[PDB]
């Protein structure tokens, strides 16, 4: 199915503290492949996982060389945007870049994104049609104005409908055992006792891949999130993933409930009711 | 300035078996600002070799971690992710329920 | 990435128009074009962005084809002023500019009455000492370098009286030696056979 | 809202030498490149942002630094041999974008300073004949024997500067094309009408400014040191 | 690969 690769840039102000913390991950999928930490002794570009180890020195250095170029950019931006809010030089600010591409499943292009974060809310994103921009407020406005006139979006639209693409590809066969794989989810049902007199049900999956899965609970009703608690899917640490979720129900009919879960990893979508 | 309080979630990566080698996951995600601090416990004691992931955020653009340390549970210990953020006026220990 | 520009040089008269090509194999986001006269920085004539686009400054007409791998430069009837090395740019995915070779033009003037000559002048402060001019010479003639080691022959250059609206080219040839004269000075030259030598 | 400085610069081989670049345009990237004879550019060196630069196509023997946002200094080191060019810096609101240049410096790198002379200069008189043929007055100036090739030429009338019926050589002779130091040759013409020359009153002048060695350098050859200065040549109009 | 070219906002 659908692939993609992202890249994730965070950069933090530590005033009257001297120098930003800048952290860059990159993934393809679910899963991590590499790193840069400004706090890290080695200032490298650093693999993170088994298939990209096998790139050469030129590979790292270029990496290296452009992740360095990055972080001296956002240090600038971190400047000029306490300037745009009048913010004092006393405050820790946080800049967040992401962007990177979408395949379908033929491998061809399918979407770009190029977006920024200030603060925790959005500043800044590139829209789906890769040759505009729609700015938060009107300190992005300015920003904008910046780089319409000096045609960003465009050379942007090579970089996401082009080389982002080639690269992804290039990986997915370098890591075809590791990223072209499924894990279809371990799935089982918990049953307890709140107090005496209603029960909870629980539904798990466990060690699936990729991330995205689909539990909901249904009923010989039909469907309720009357308190169907969901987790957030979290990583288990192997390269794998887990979810839950929970209803409440009358601590006497159990078999009026049934889990379905879907997953691209699944032939058919399950379905799992309680055994008494 | 937009804060949010971390989730958190304390786990093991395999079913919990008695005598068995595994890993304590404390999962933090959902907060902002990125600045944080997670121990974990044993019997109510700091574990000490415990390593982390790279920091990442979400579409929402909140951070995520994972805090891990290989151990191995047996019946009698008790285990727990303690964290401290600035959204927090005191730091949160959250305990290691085997089953939920 | 590469930009070739083609060709190397360019030599017409002035009011014809002319073409000049920058091409690629890569799509390039944006484009430049420059002007560089000798001793001097290159002066930007005009970026272009959308594929299909034109724009015009002063004679020059500048597009940017379709599928954006290709630029040309069109100037309507060239007047000397025109000439100079003119040079294509392209965004660089490695945050630079990405040149093309050049391609200079020449554009030589009409000289609607040549009358070619080769006049002795002699020194301002002295007896000995002289140089011979060439000049008032129509614009295919093309004066070659010295035949001799220390004879000495300039490139030919066209000179501007808009007080006369009048326009003649001319070079300079001279010698440290004893056998030079102004009869023999141009030998090495291709020289209109009705040119004026006076006593 | 570029500027280089000097416009022109000379040394000894060997004597280290650091080229300036400001720009007050706002301009977040900056770019060295050299060019010689008749050719092209070369990417010497590049800076995208401040505290940060990379390698051009010929970055061997060079140096920069990146500062402050408003300047990009190129030290010319016992490089390659290589080093006399024209050097021109330009900038650009973002890399990648359209770039403005700088005036440039033409820097020489000479063997010897002995080797450094300032141009004899002579001015020669329109012919009789061109006059009675055409009606028109072709005045010549030679400025000659000069190294380096870093010369500016100007005419002038009768007290002031004049640029109409005037063309100086774009190029510069060598006077021996073999070796890298030869000395150079120059030439000029004002072109005026007849009755203009064949007044007595009218002054003519070829002035030739020269930069060669400074008070930096020290001189010990018999001759008078080769330093900066201006040389001129003149004529006056011939009543017949 | 990340992008060669890098601008500020």
């Amino acid at each position: 199915g659908s692939h993609s690769m992202r890249y994730f840039f965070t950069s933090v102000s530590r005033p009257g503290r001297g120098e930003p913390r800048f952290i860059a991950v990159g993934y393809v999928d679910d899963t991590q492949f590499v790193r840069f930490d400004s706090d890290a002794a080695s200032q490298r570009m650093e693999p993170r996982a088994p298939w990209i180890e096998q790139e050469g020195p030129e590979y790292w250095d270029g990496e290296t060389r452009k992740v360095k170029a990055h972080s001296q950019t956002h240090r600038v931006d971190l400047g000029t945007l306490r300037g745009y809010y009048n913010q004092s030089e006393a405050g820790s600010h946080t800049v967040q870049r992401m962007y990177g591409c979408d395949v379908g499943s033929d491998w061809r292009f399918l979407r770009g994104y190029h977006q920024y974060a200030y603060d925790g809310k959005d500043y800044i994103a590139l829209k789906e049609d890769l040759r505009s921009w729609t700015a938060a407020d009107m300190a992005a406005q300015t920003t904008k104005h910046k780089w319409e006139a000096a045609h960003v979006a465009e050379q942007l639209r090579a970089y996401l409908e082009g080389t982002c693409v080639e690269w992804l590809r290039r990986y997915l066969e370098n890591g075809k055992e590791t990223l072209q794989r499924t894990d279809a989810p371990k799935t089982h049902m918990t049953h307890h006792a709140v107090s005496d007199h209603e029960a909870t049900l629980r539904c798990w999956a466990l060690s699936f891949y990729p991330a995205e899965i689909t539990l909901t609970w249904q009923r010989d009703g039909e469907d309720q999130t009357q308190d169907t608690e969901l987790v957030e899917t979290r990583p288990a640490g192997d390269g794998t993933f887990q979810k839950w979720a929970a209803v409440v129900v009358p601590s006497g009919q159990e078999q009026r409930y049934t889990c379905h879960v879907q997953h691209e990893g699944l032939p058919k979508p399950l379905t799992l009711r309680w055994e008494p | 300035m937009i804060q949010r309080t971390p989730k958190i979630q304390v786990y093991s990566r395999h079913p919990a078996e008695n005598g068995k080698s595994n890993f304590l996951n404390c999962y933090v995600s959902g907060f902002h600002p990125s600045d944080i601090e997670v121990d974990l416990l044993k019997n109510g004691e700091r574990i000490e070799k415990v390593e982390h992931s790279d920091l990442s955020f979400s579409k929402d653009w909140s951070f995520y971690l994972l805090y891990y340390t290989e151990f191995t549970p047996t019946e009698k210990d008790e285990y727990a992710c303690r964290v401290n953020h600035v959204t927090l006026s005191q730091p949160k220990i959250v305990k290691w329920d085997r089953d939920m | 990435q590469l930009l070739e520009q083609s060709p190397q040089f360019l030599s017409i008269q002035e009011g014809e128009n002319l073409t000049v090509y920058c091409n690629s194999s890569s799509v390039f986001s944006s484009l430049q074009w420059y002007r560089q006269e000798p001793g001097e920085g290159p002066v930007l004539l005009v970026t272009v962005v959308t594929g299909g686009e034109v724009k015009k400054l002063k004679r020059l007409t500048f597009q940017f084809g379709d599928a954006r791998k290709d630029s040309s430069l069109h100037i309507t009837a060239a007047q000397p002023g025109d000439t100079g090395l003119y040079l294509c740019a392209g965004a660089g995915s490695q945050g630079n500019l990405i040149f093309g070779k050049g391609t200079k033009l020449s554009v030589k003037p009409n000289i609607q009455n040549p009358d070619p000559a080769v006049y002795q002048l002699r020194d301002s402060k002295s007896s000995d000492k002289s140089v011979c001019l060439f000049t008032d010479f129509d614009s295919q003639t093309n004066v070659s370098q010295s035949k001799d080691s220390d004879v000495y022959i300039t490139d030919k250059t066209v000179l501007d009286m808009r007080s006369m609206d009048f326009k003649s080219n001319s070079a300079v040839a001279w010698s440290n030696k004893s056998d030079f004269a102004c009869a023999n000075a141009f030998n090495n030259s291709i020289i209109p056979e009705d040119t004026f030598f006076p006593s | 809202g570029i500027t280089q400085s000097p416009k022109y610069l000379f040394r000894k081989e060997g004597q280290n030498v650091t080229l300036s670049c400001e720009q007050n345009l706002n301009h977040d990237a900056m770019y060295w490149y050299r060019q010689d004879p008749g050719q092209g550019l070369r990417l010497i060196y590049y800076s995208q942002i401040v505290n940060d630069f990379q390698k051009g196509d010929i970055a061997e023997g060079y140096s920069v630094s990146r500062e402050k946002k408003e300047s990009f200094p190129l030290t010319v080191t016992s490089a390659q041999k290589n080093p006399t060019a024209f050097y021109l810096c330009a900038s650009s609101s973002r890399s990648s974008y359209e770039q403005y240049f700088g005036p440039g410096t033409r820097l020489t790198v000479t063997e010897d300073l002995k080797n450094v002379f300032p141009p004899e200069v002579a001015v020669f008189e329109p012919s009789e004949a061109e006059i009675s043929h055409t009606q028109k007055a072709t005045l010549v100036c030679l400025a000659t024997g000069f190294y380096p090739d870093h010369v500016e030429l100007s005419w002038w009338v009768n007290g002031k500067e004049v640029h109409s019926g005037v063309s100086t050589d774009p190029q510069p002779l060598k006077e021996q094309p073999a070796l890298n130091d030869s000395r150079y040759s120059l030439s000029s013409r004002l072109r005026v009408s007849a009755t203009f020359w064949q007044n007595p009153r009218n002054h003519f002048r070829c002035q030739v400014q020269f930069y060669g060695l400074s008070e930096n350098d020290e001189w010990t050859q018999d001759r008078a040191k080769p330093v900066t200065q201006i040389v001129s040549a003149e004529a006056w109009g011939r009543a017949d | 690969g990340i992008l060669g070219f890098v601008f500020t906002l």
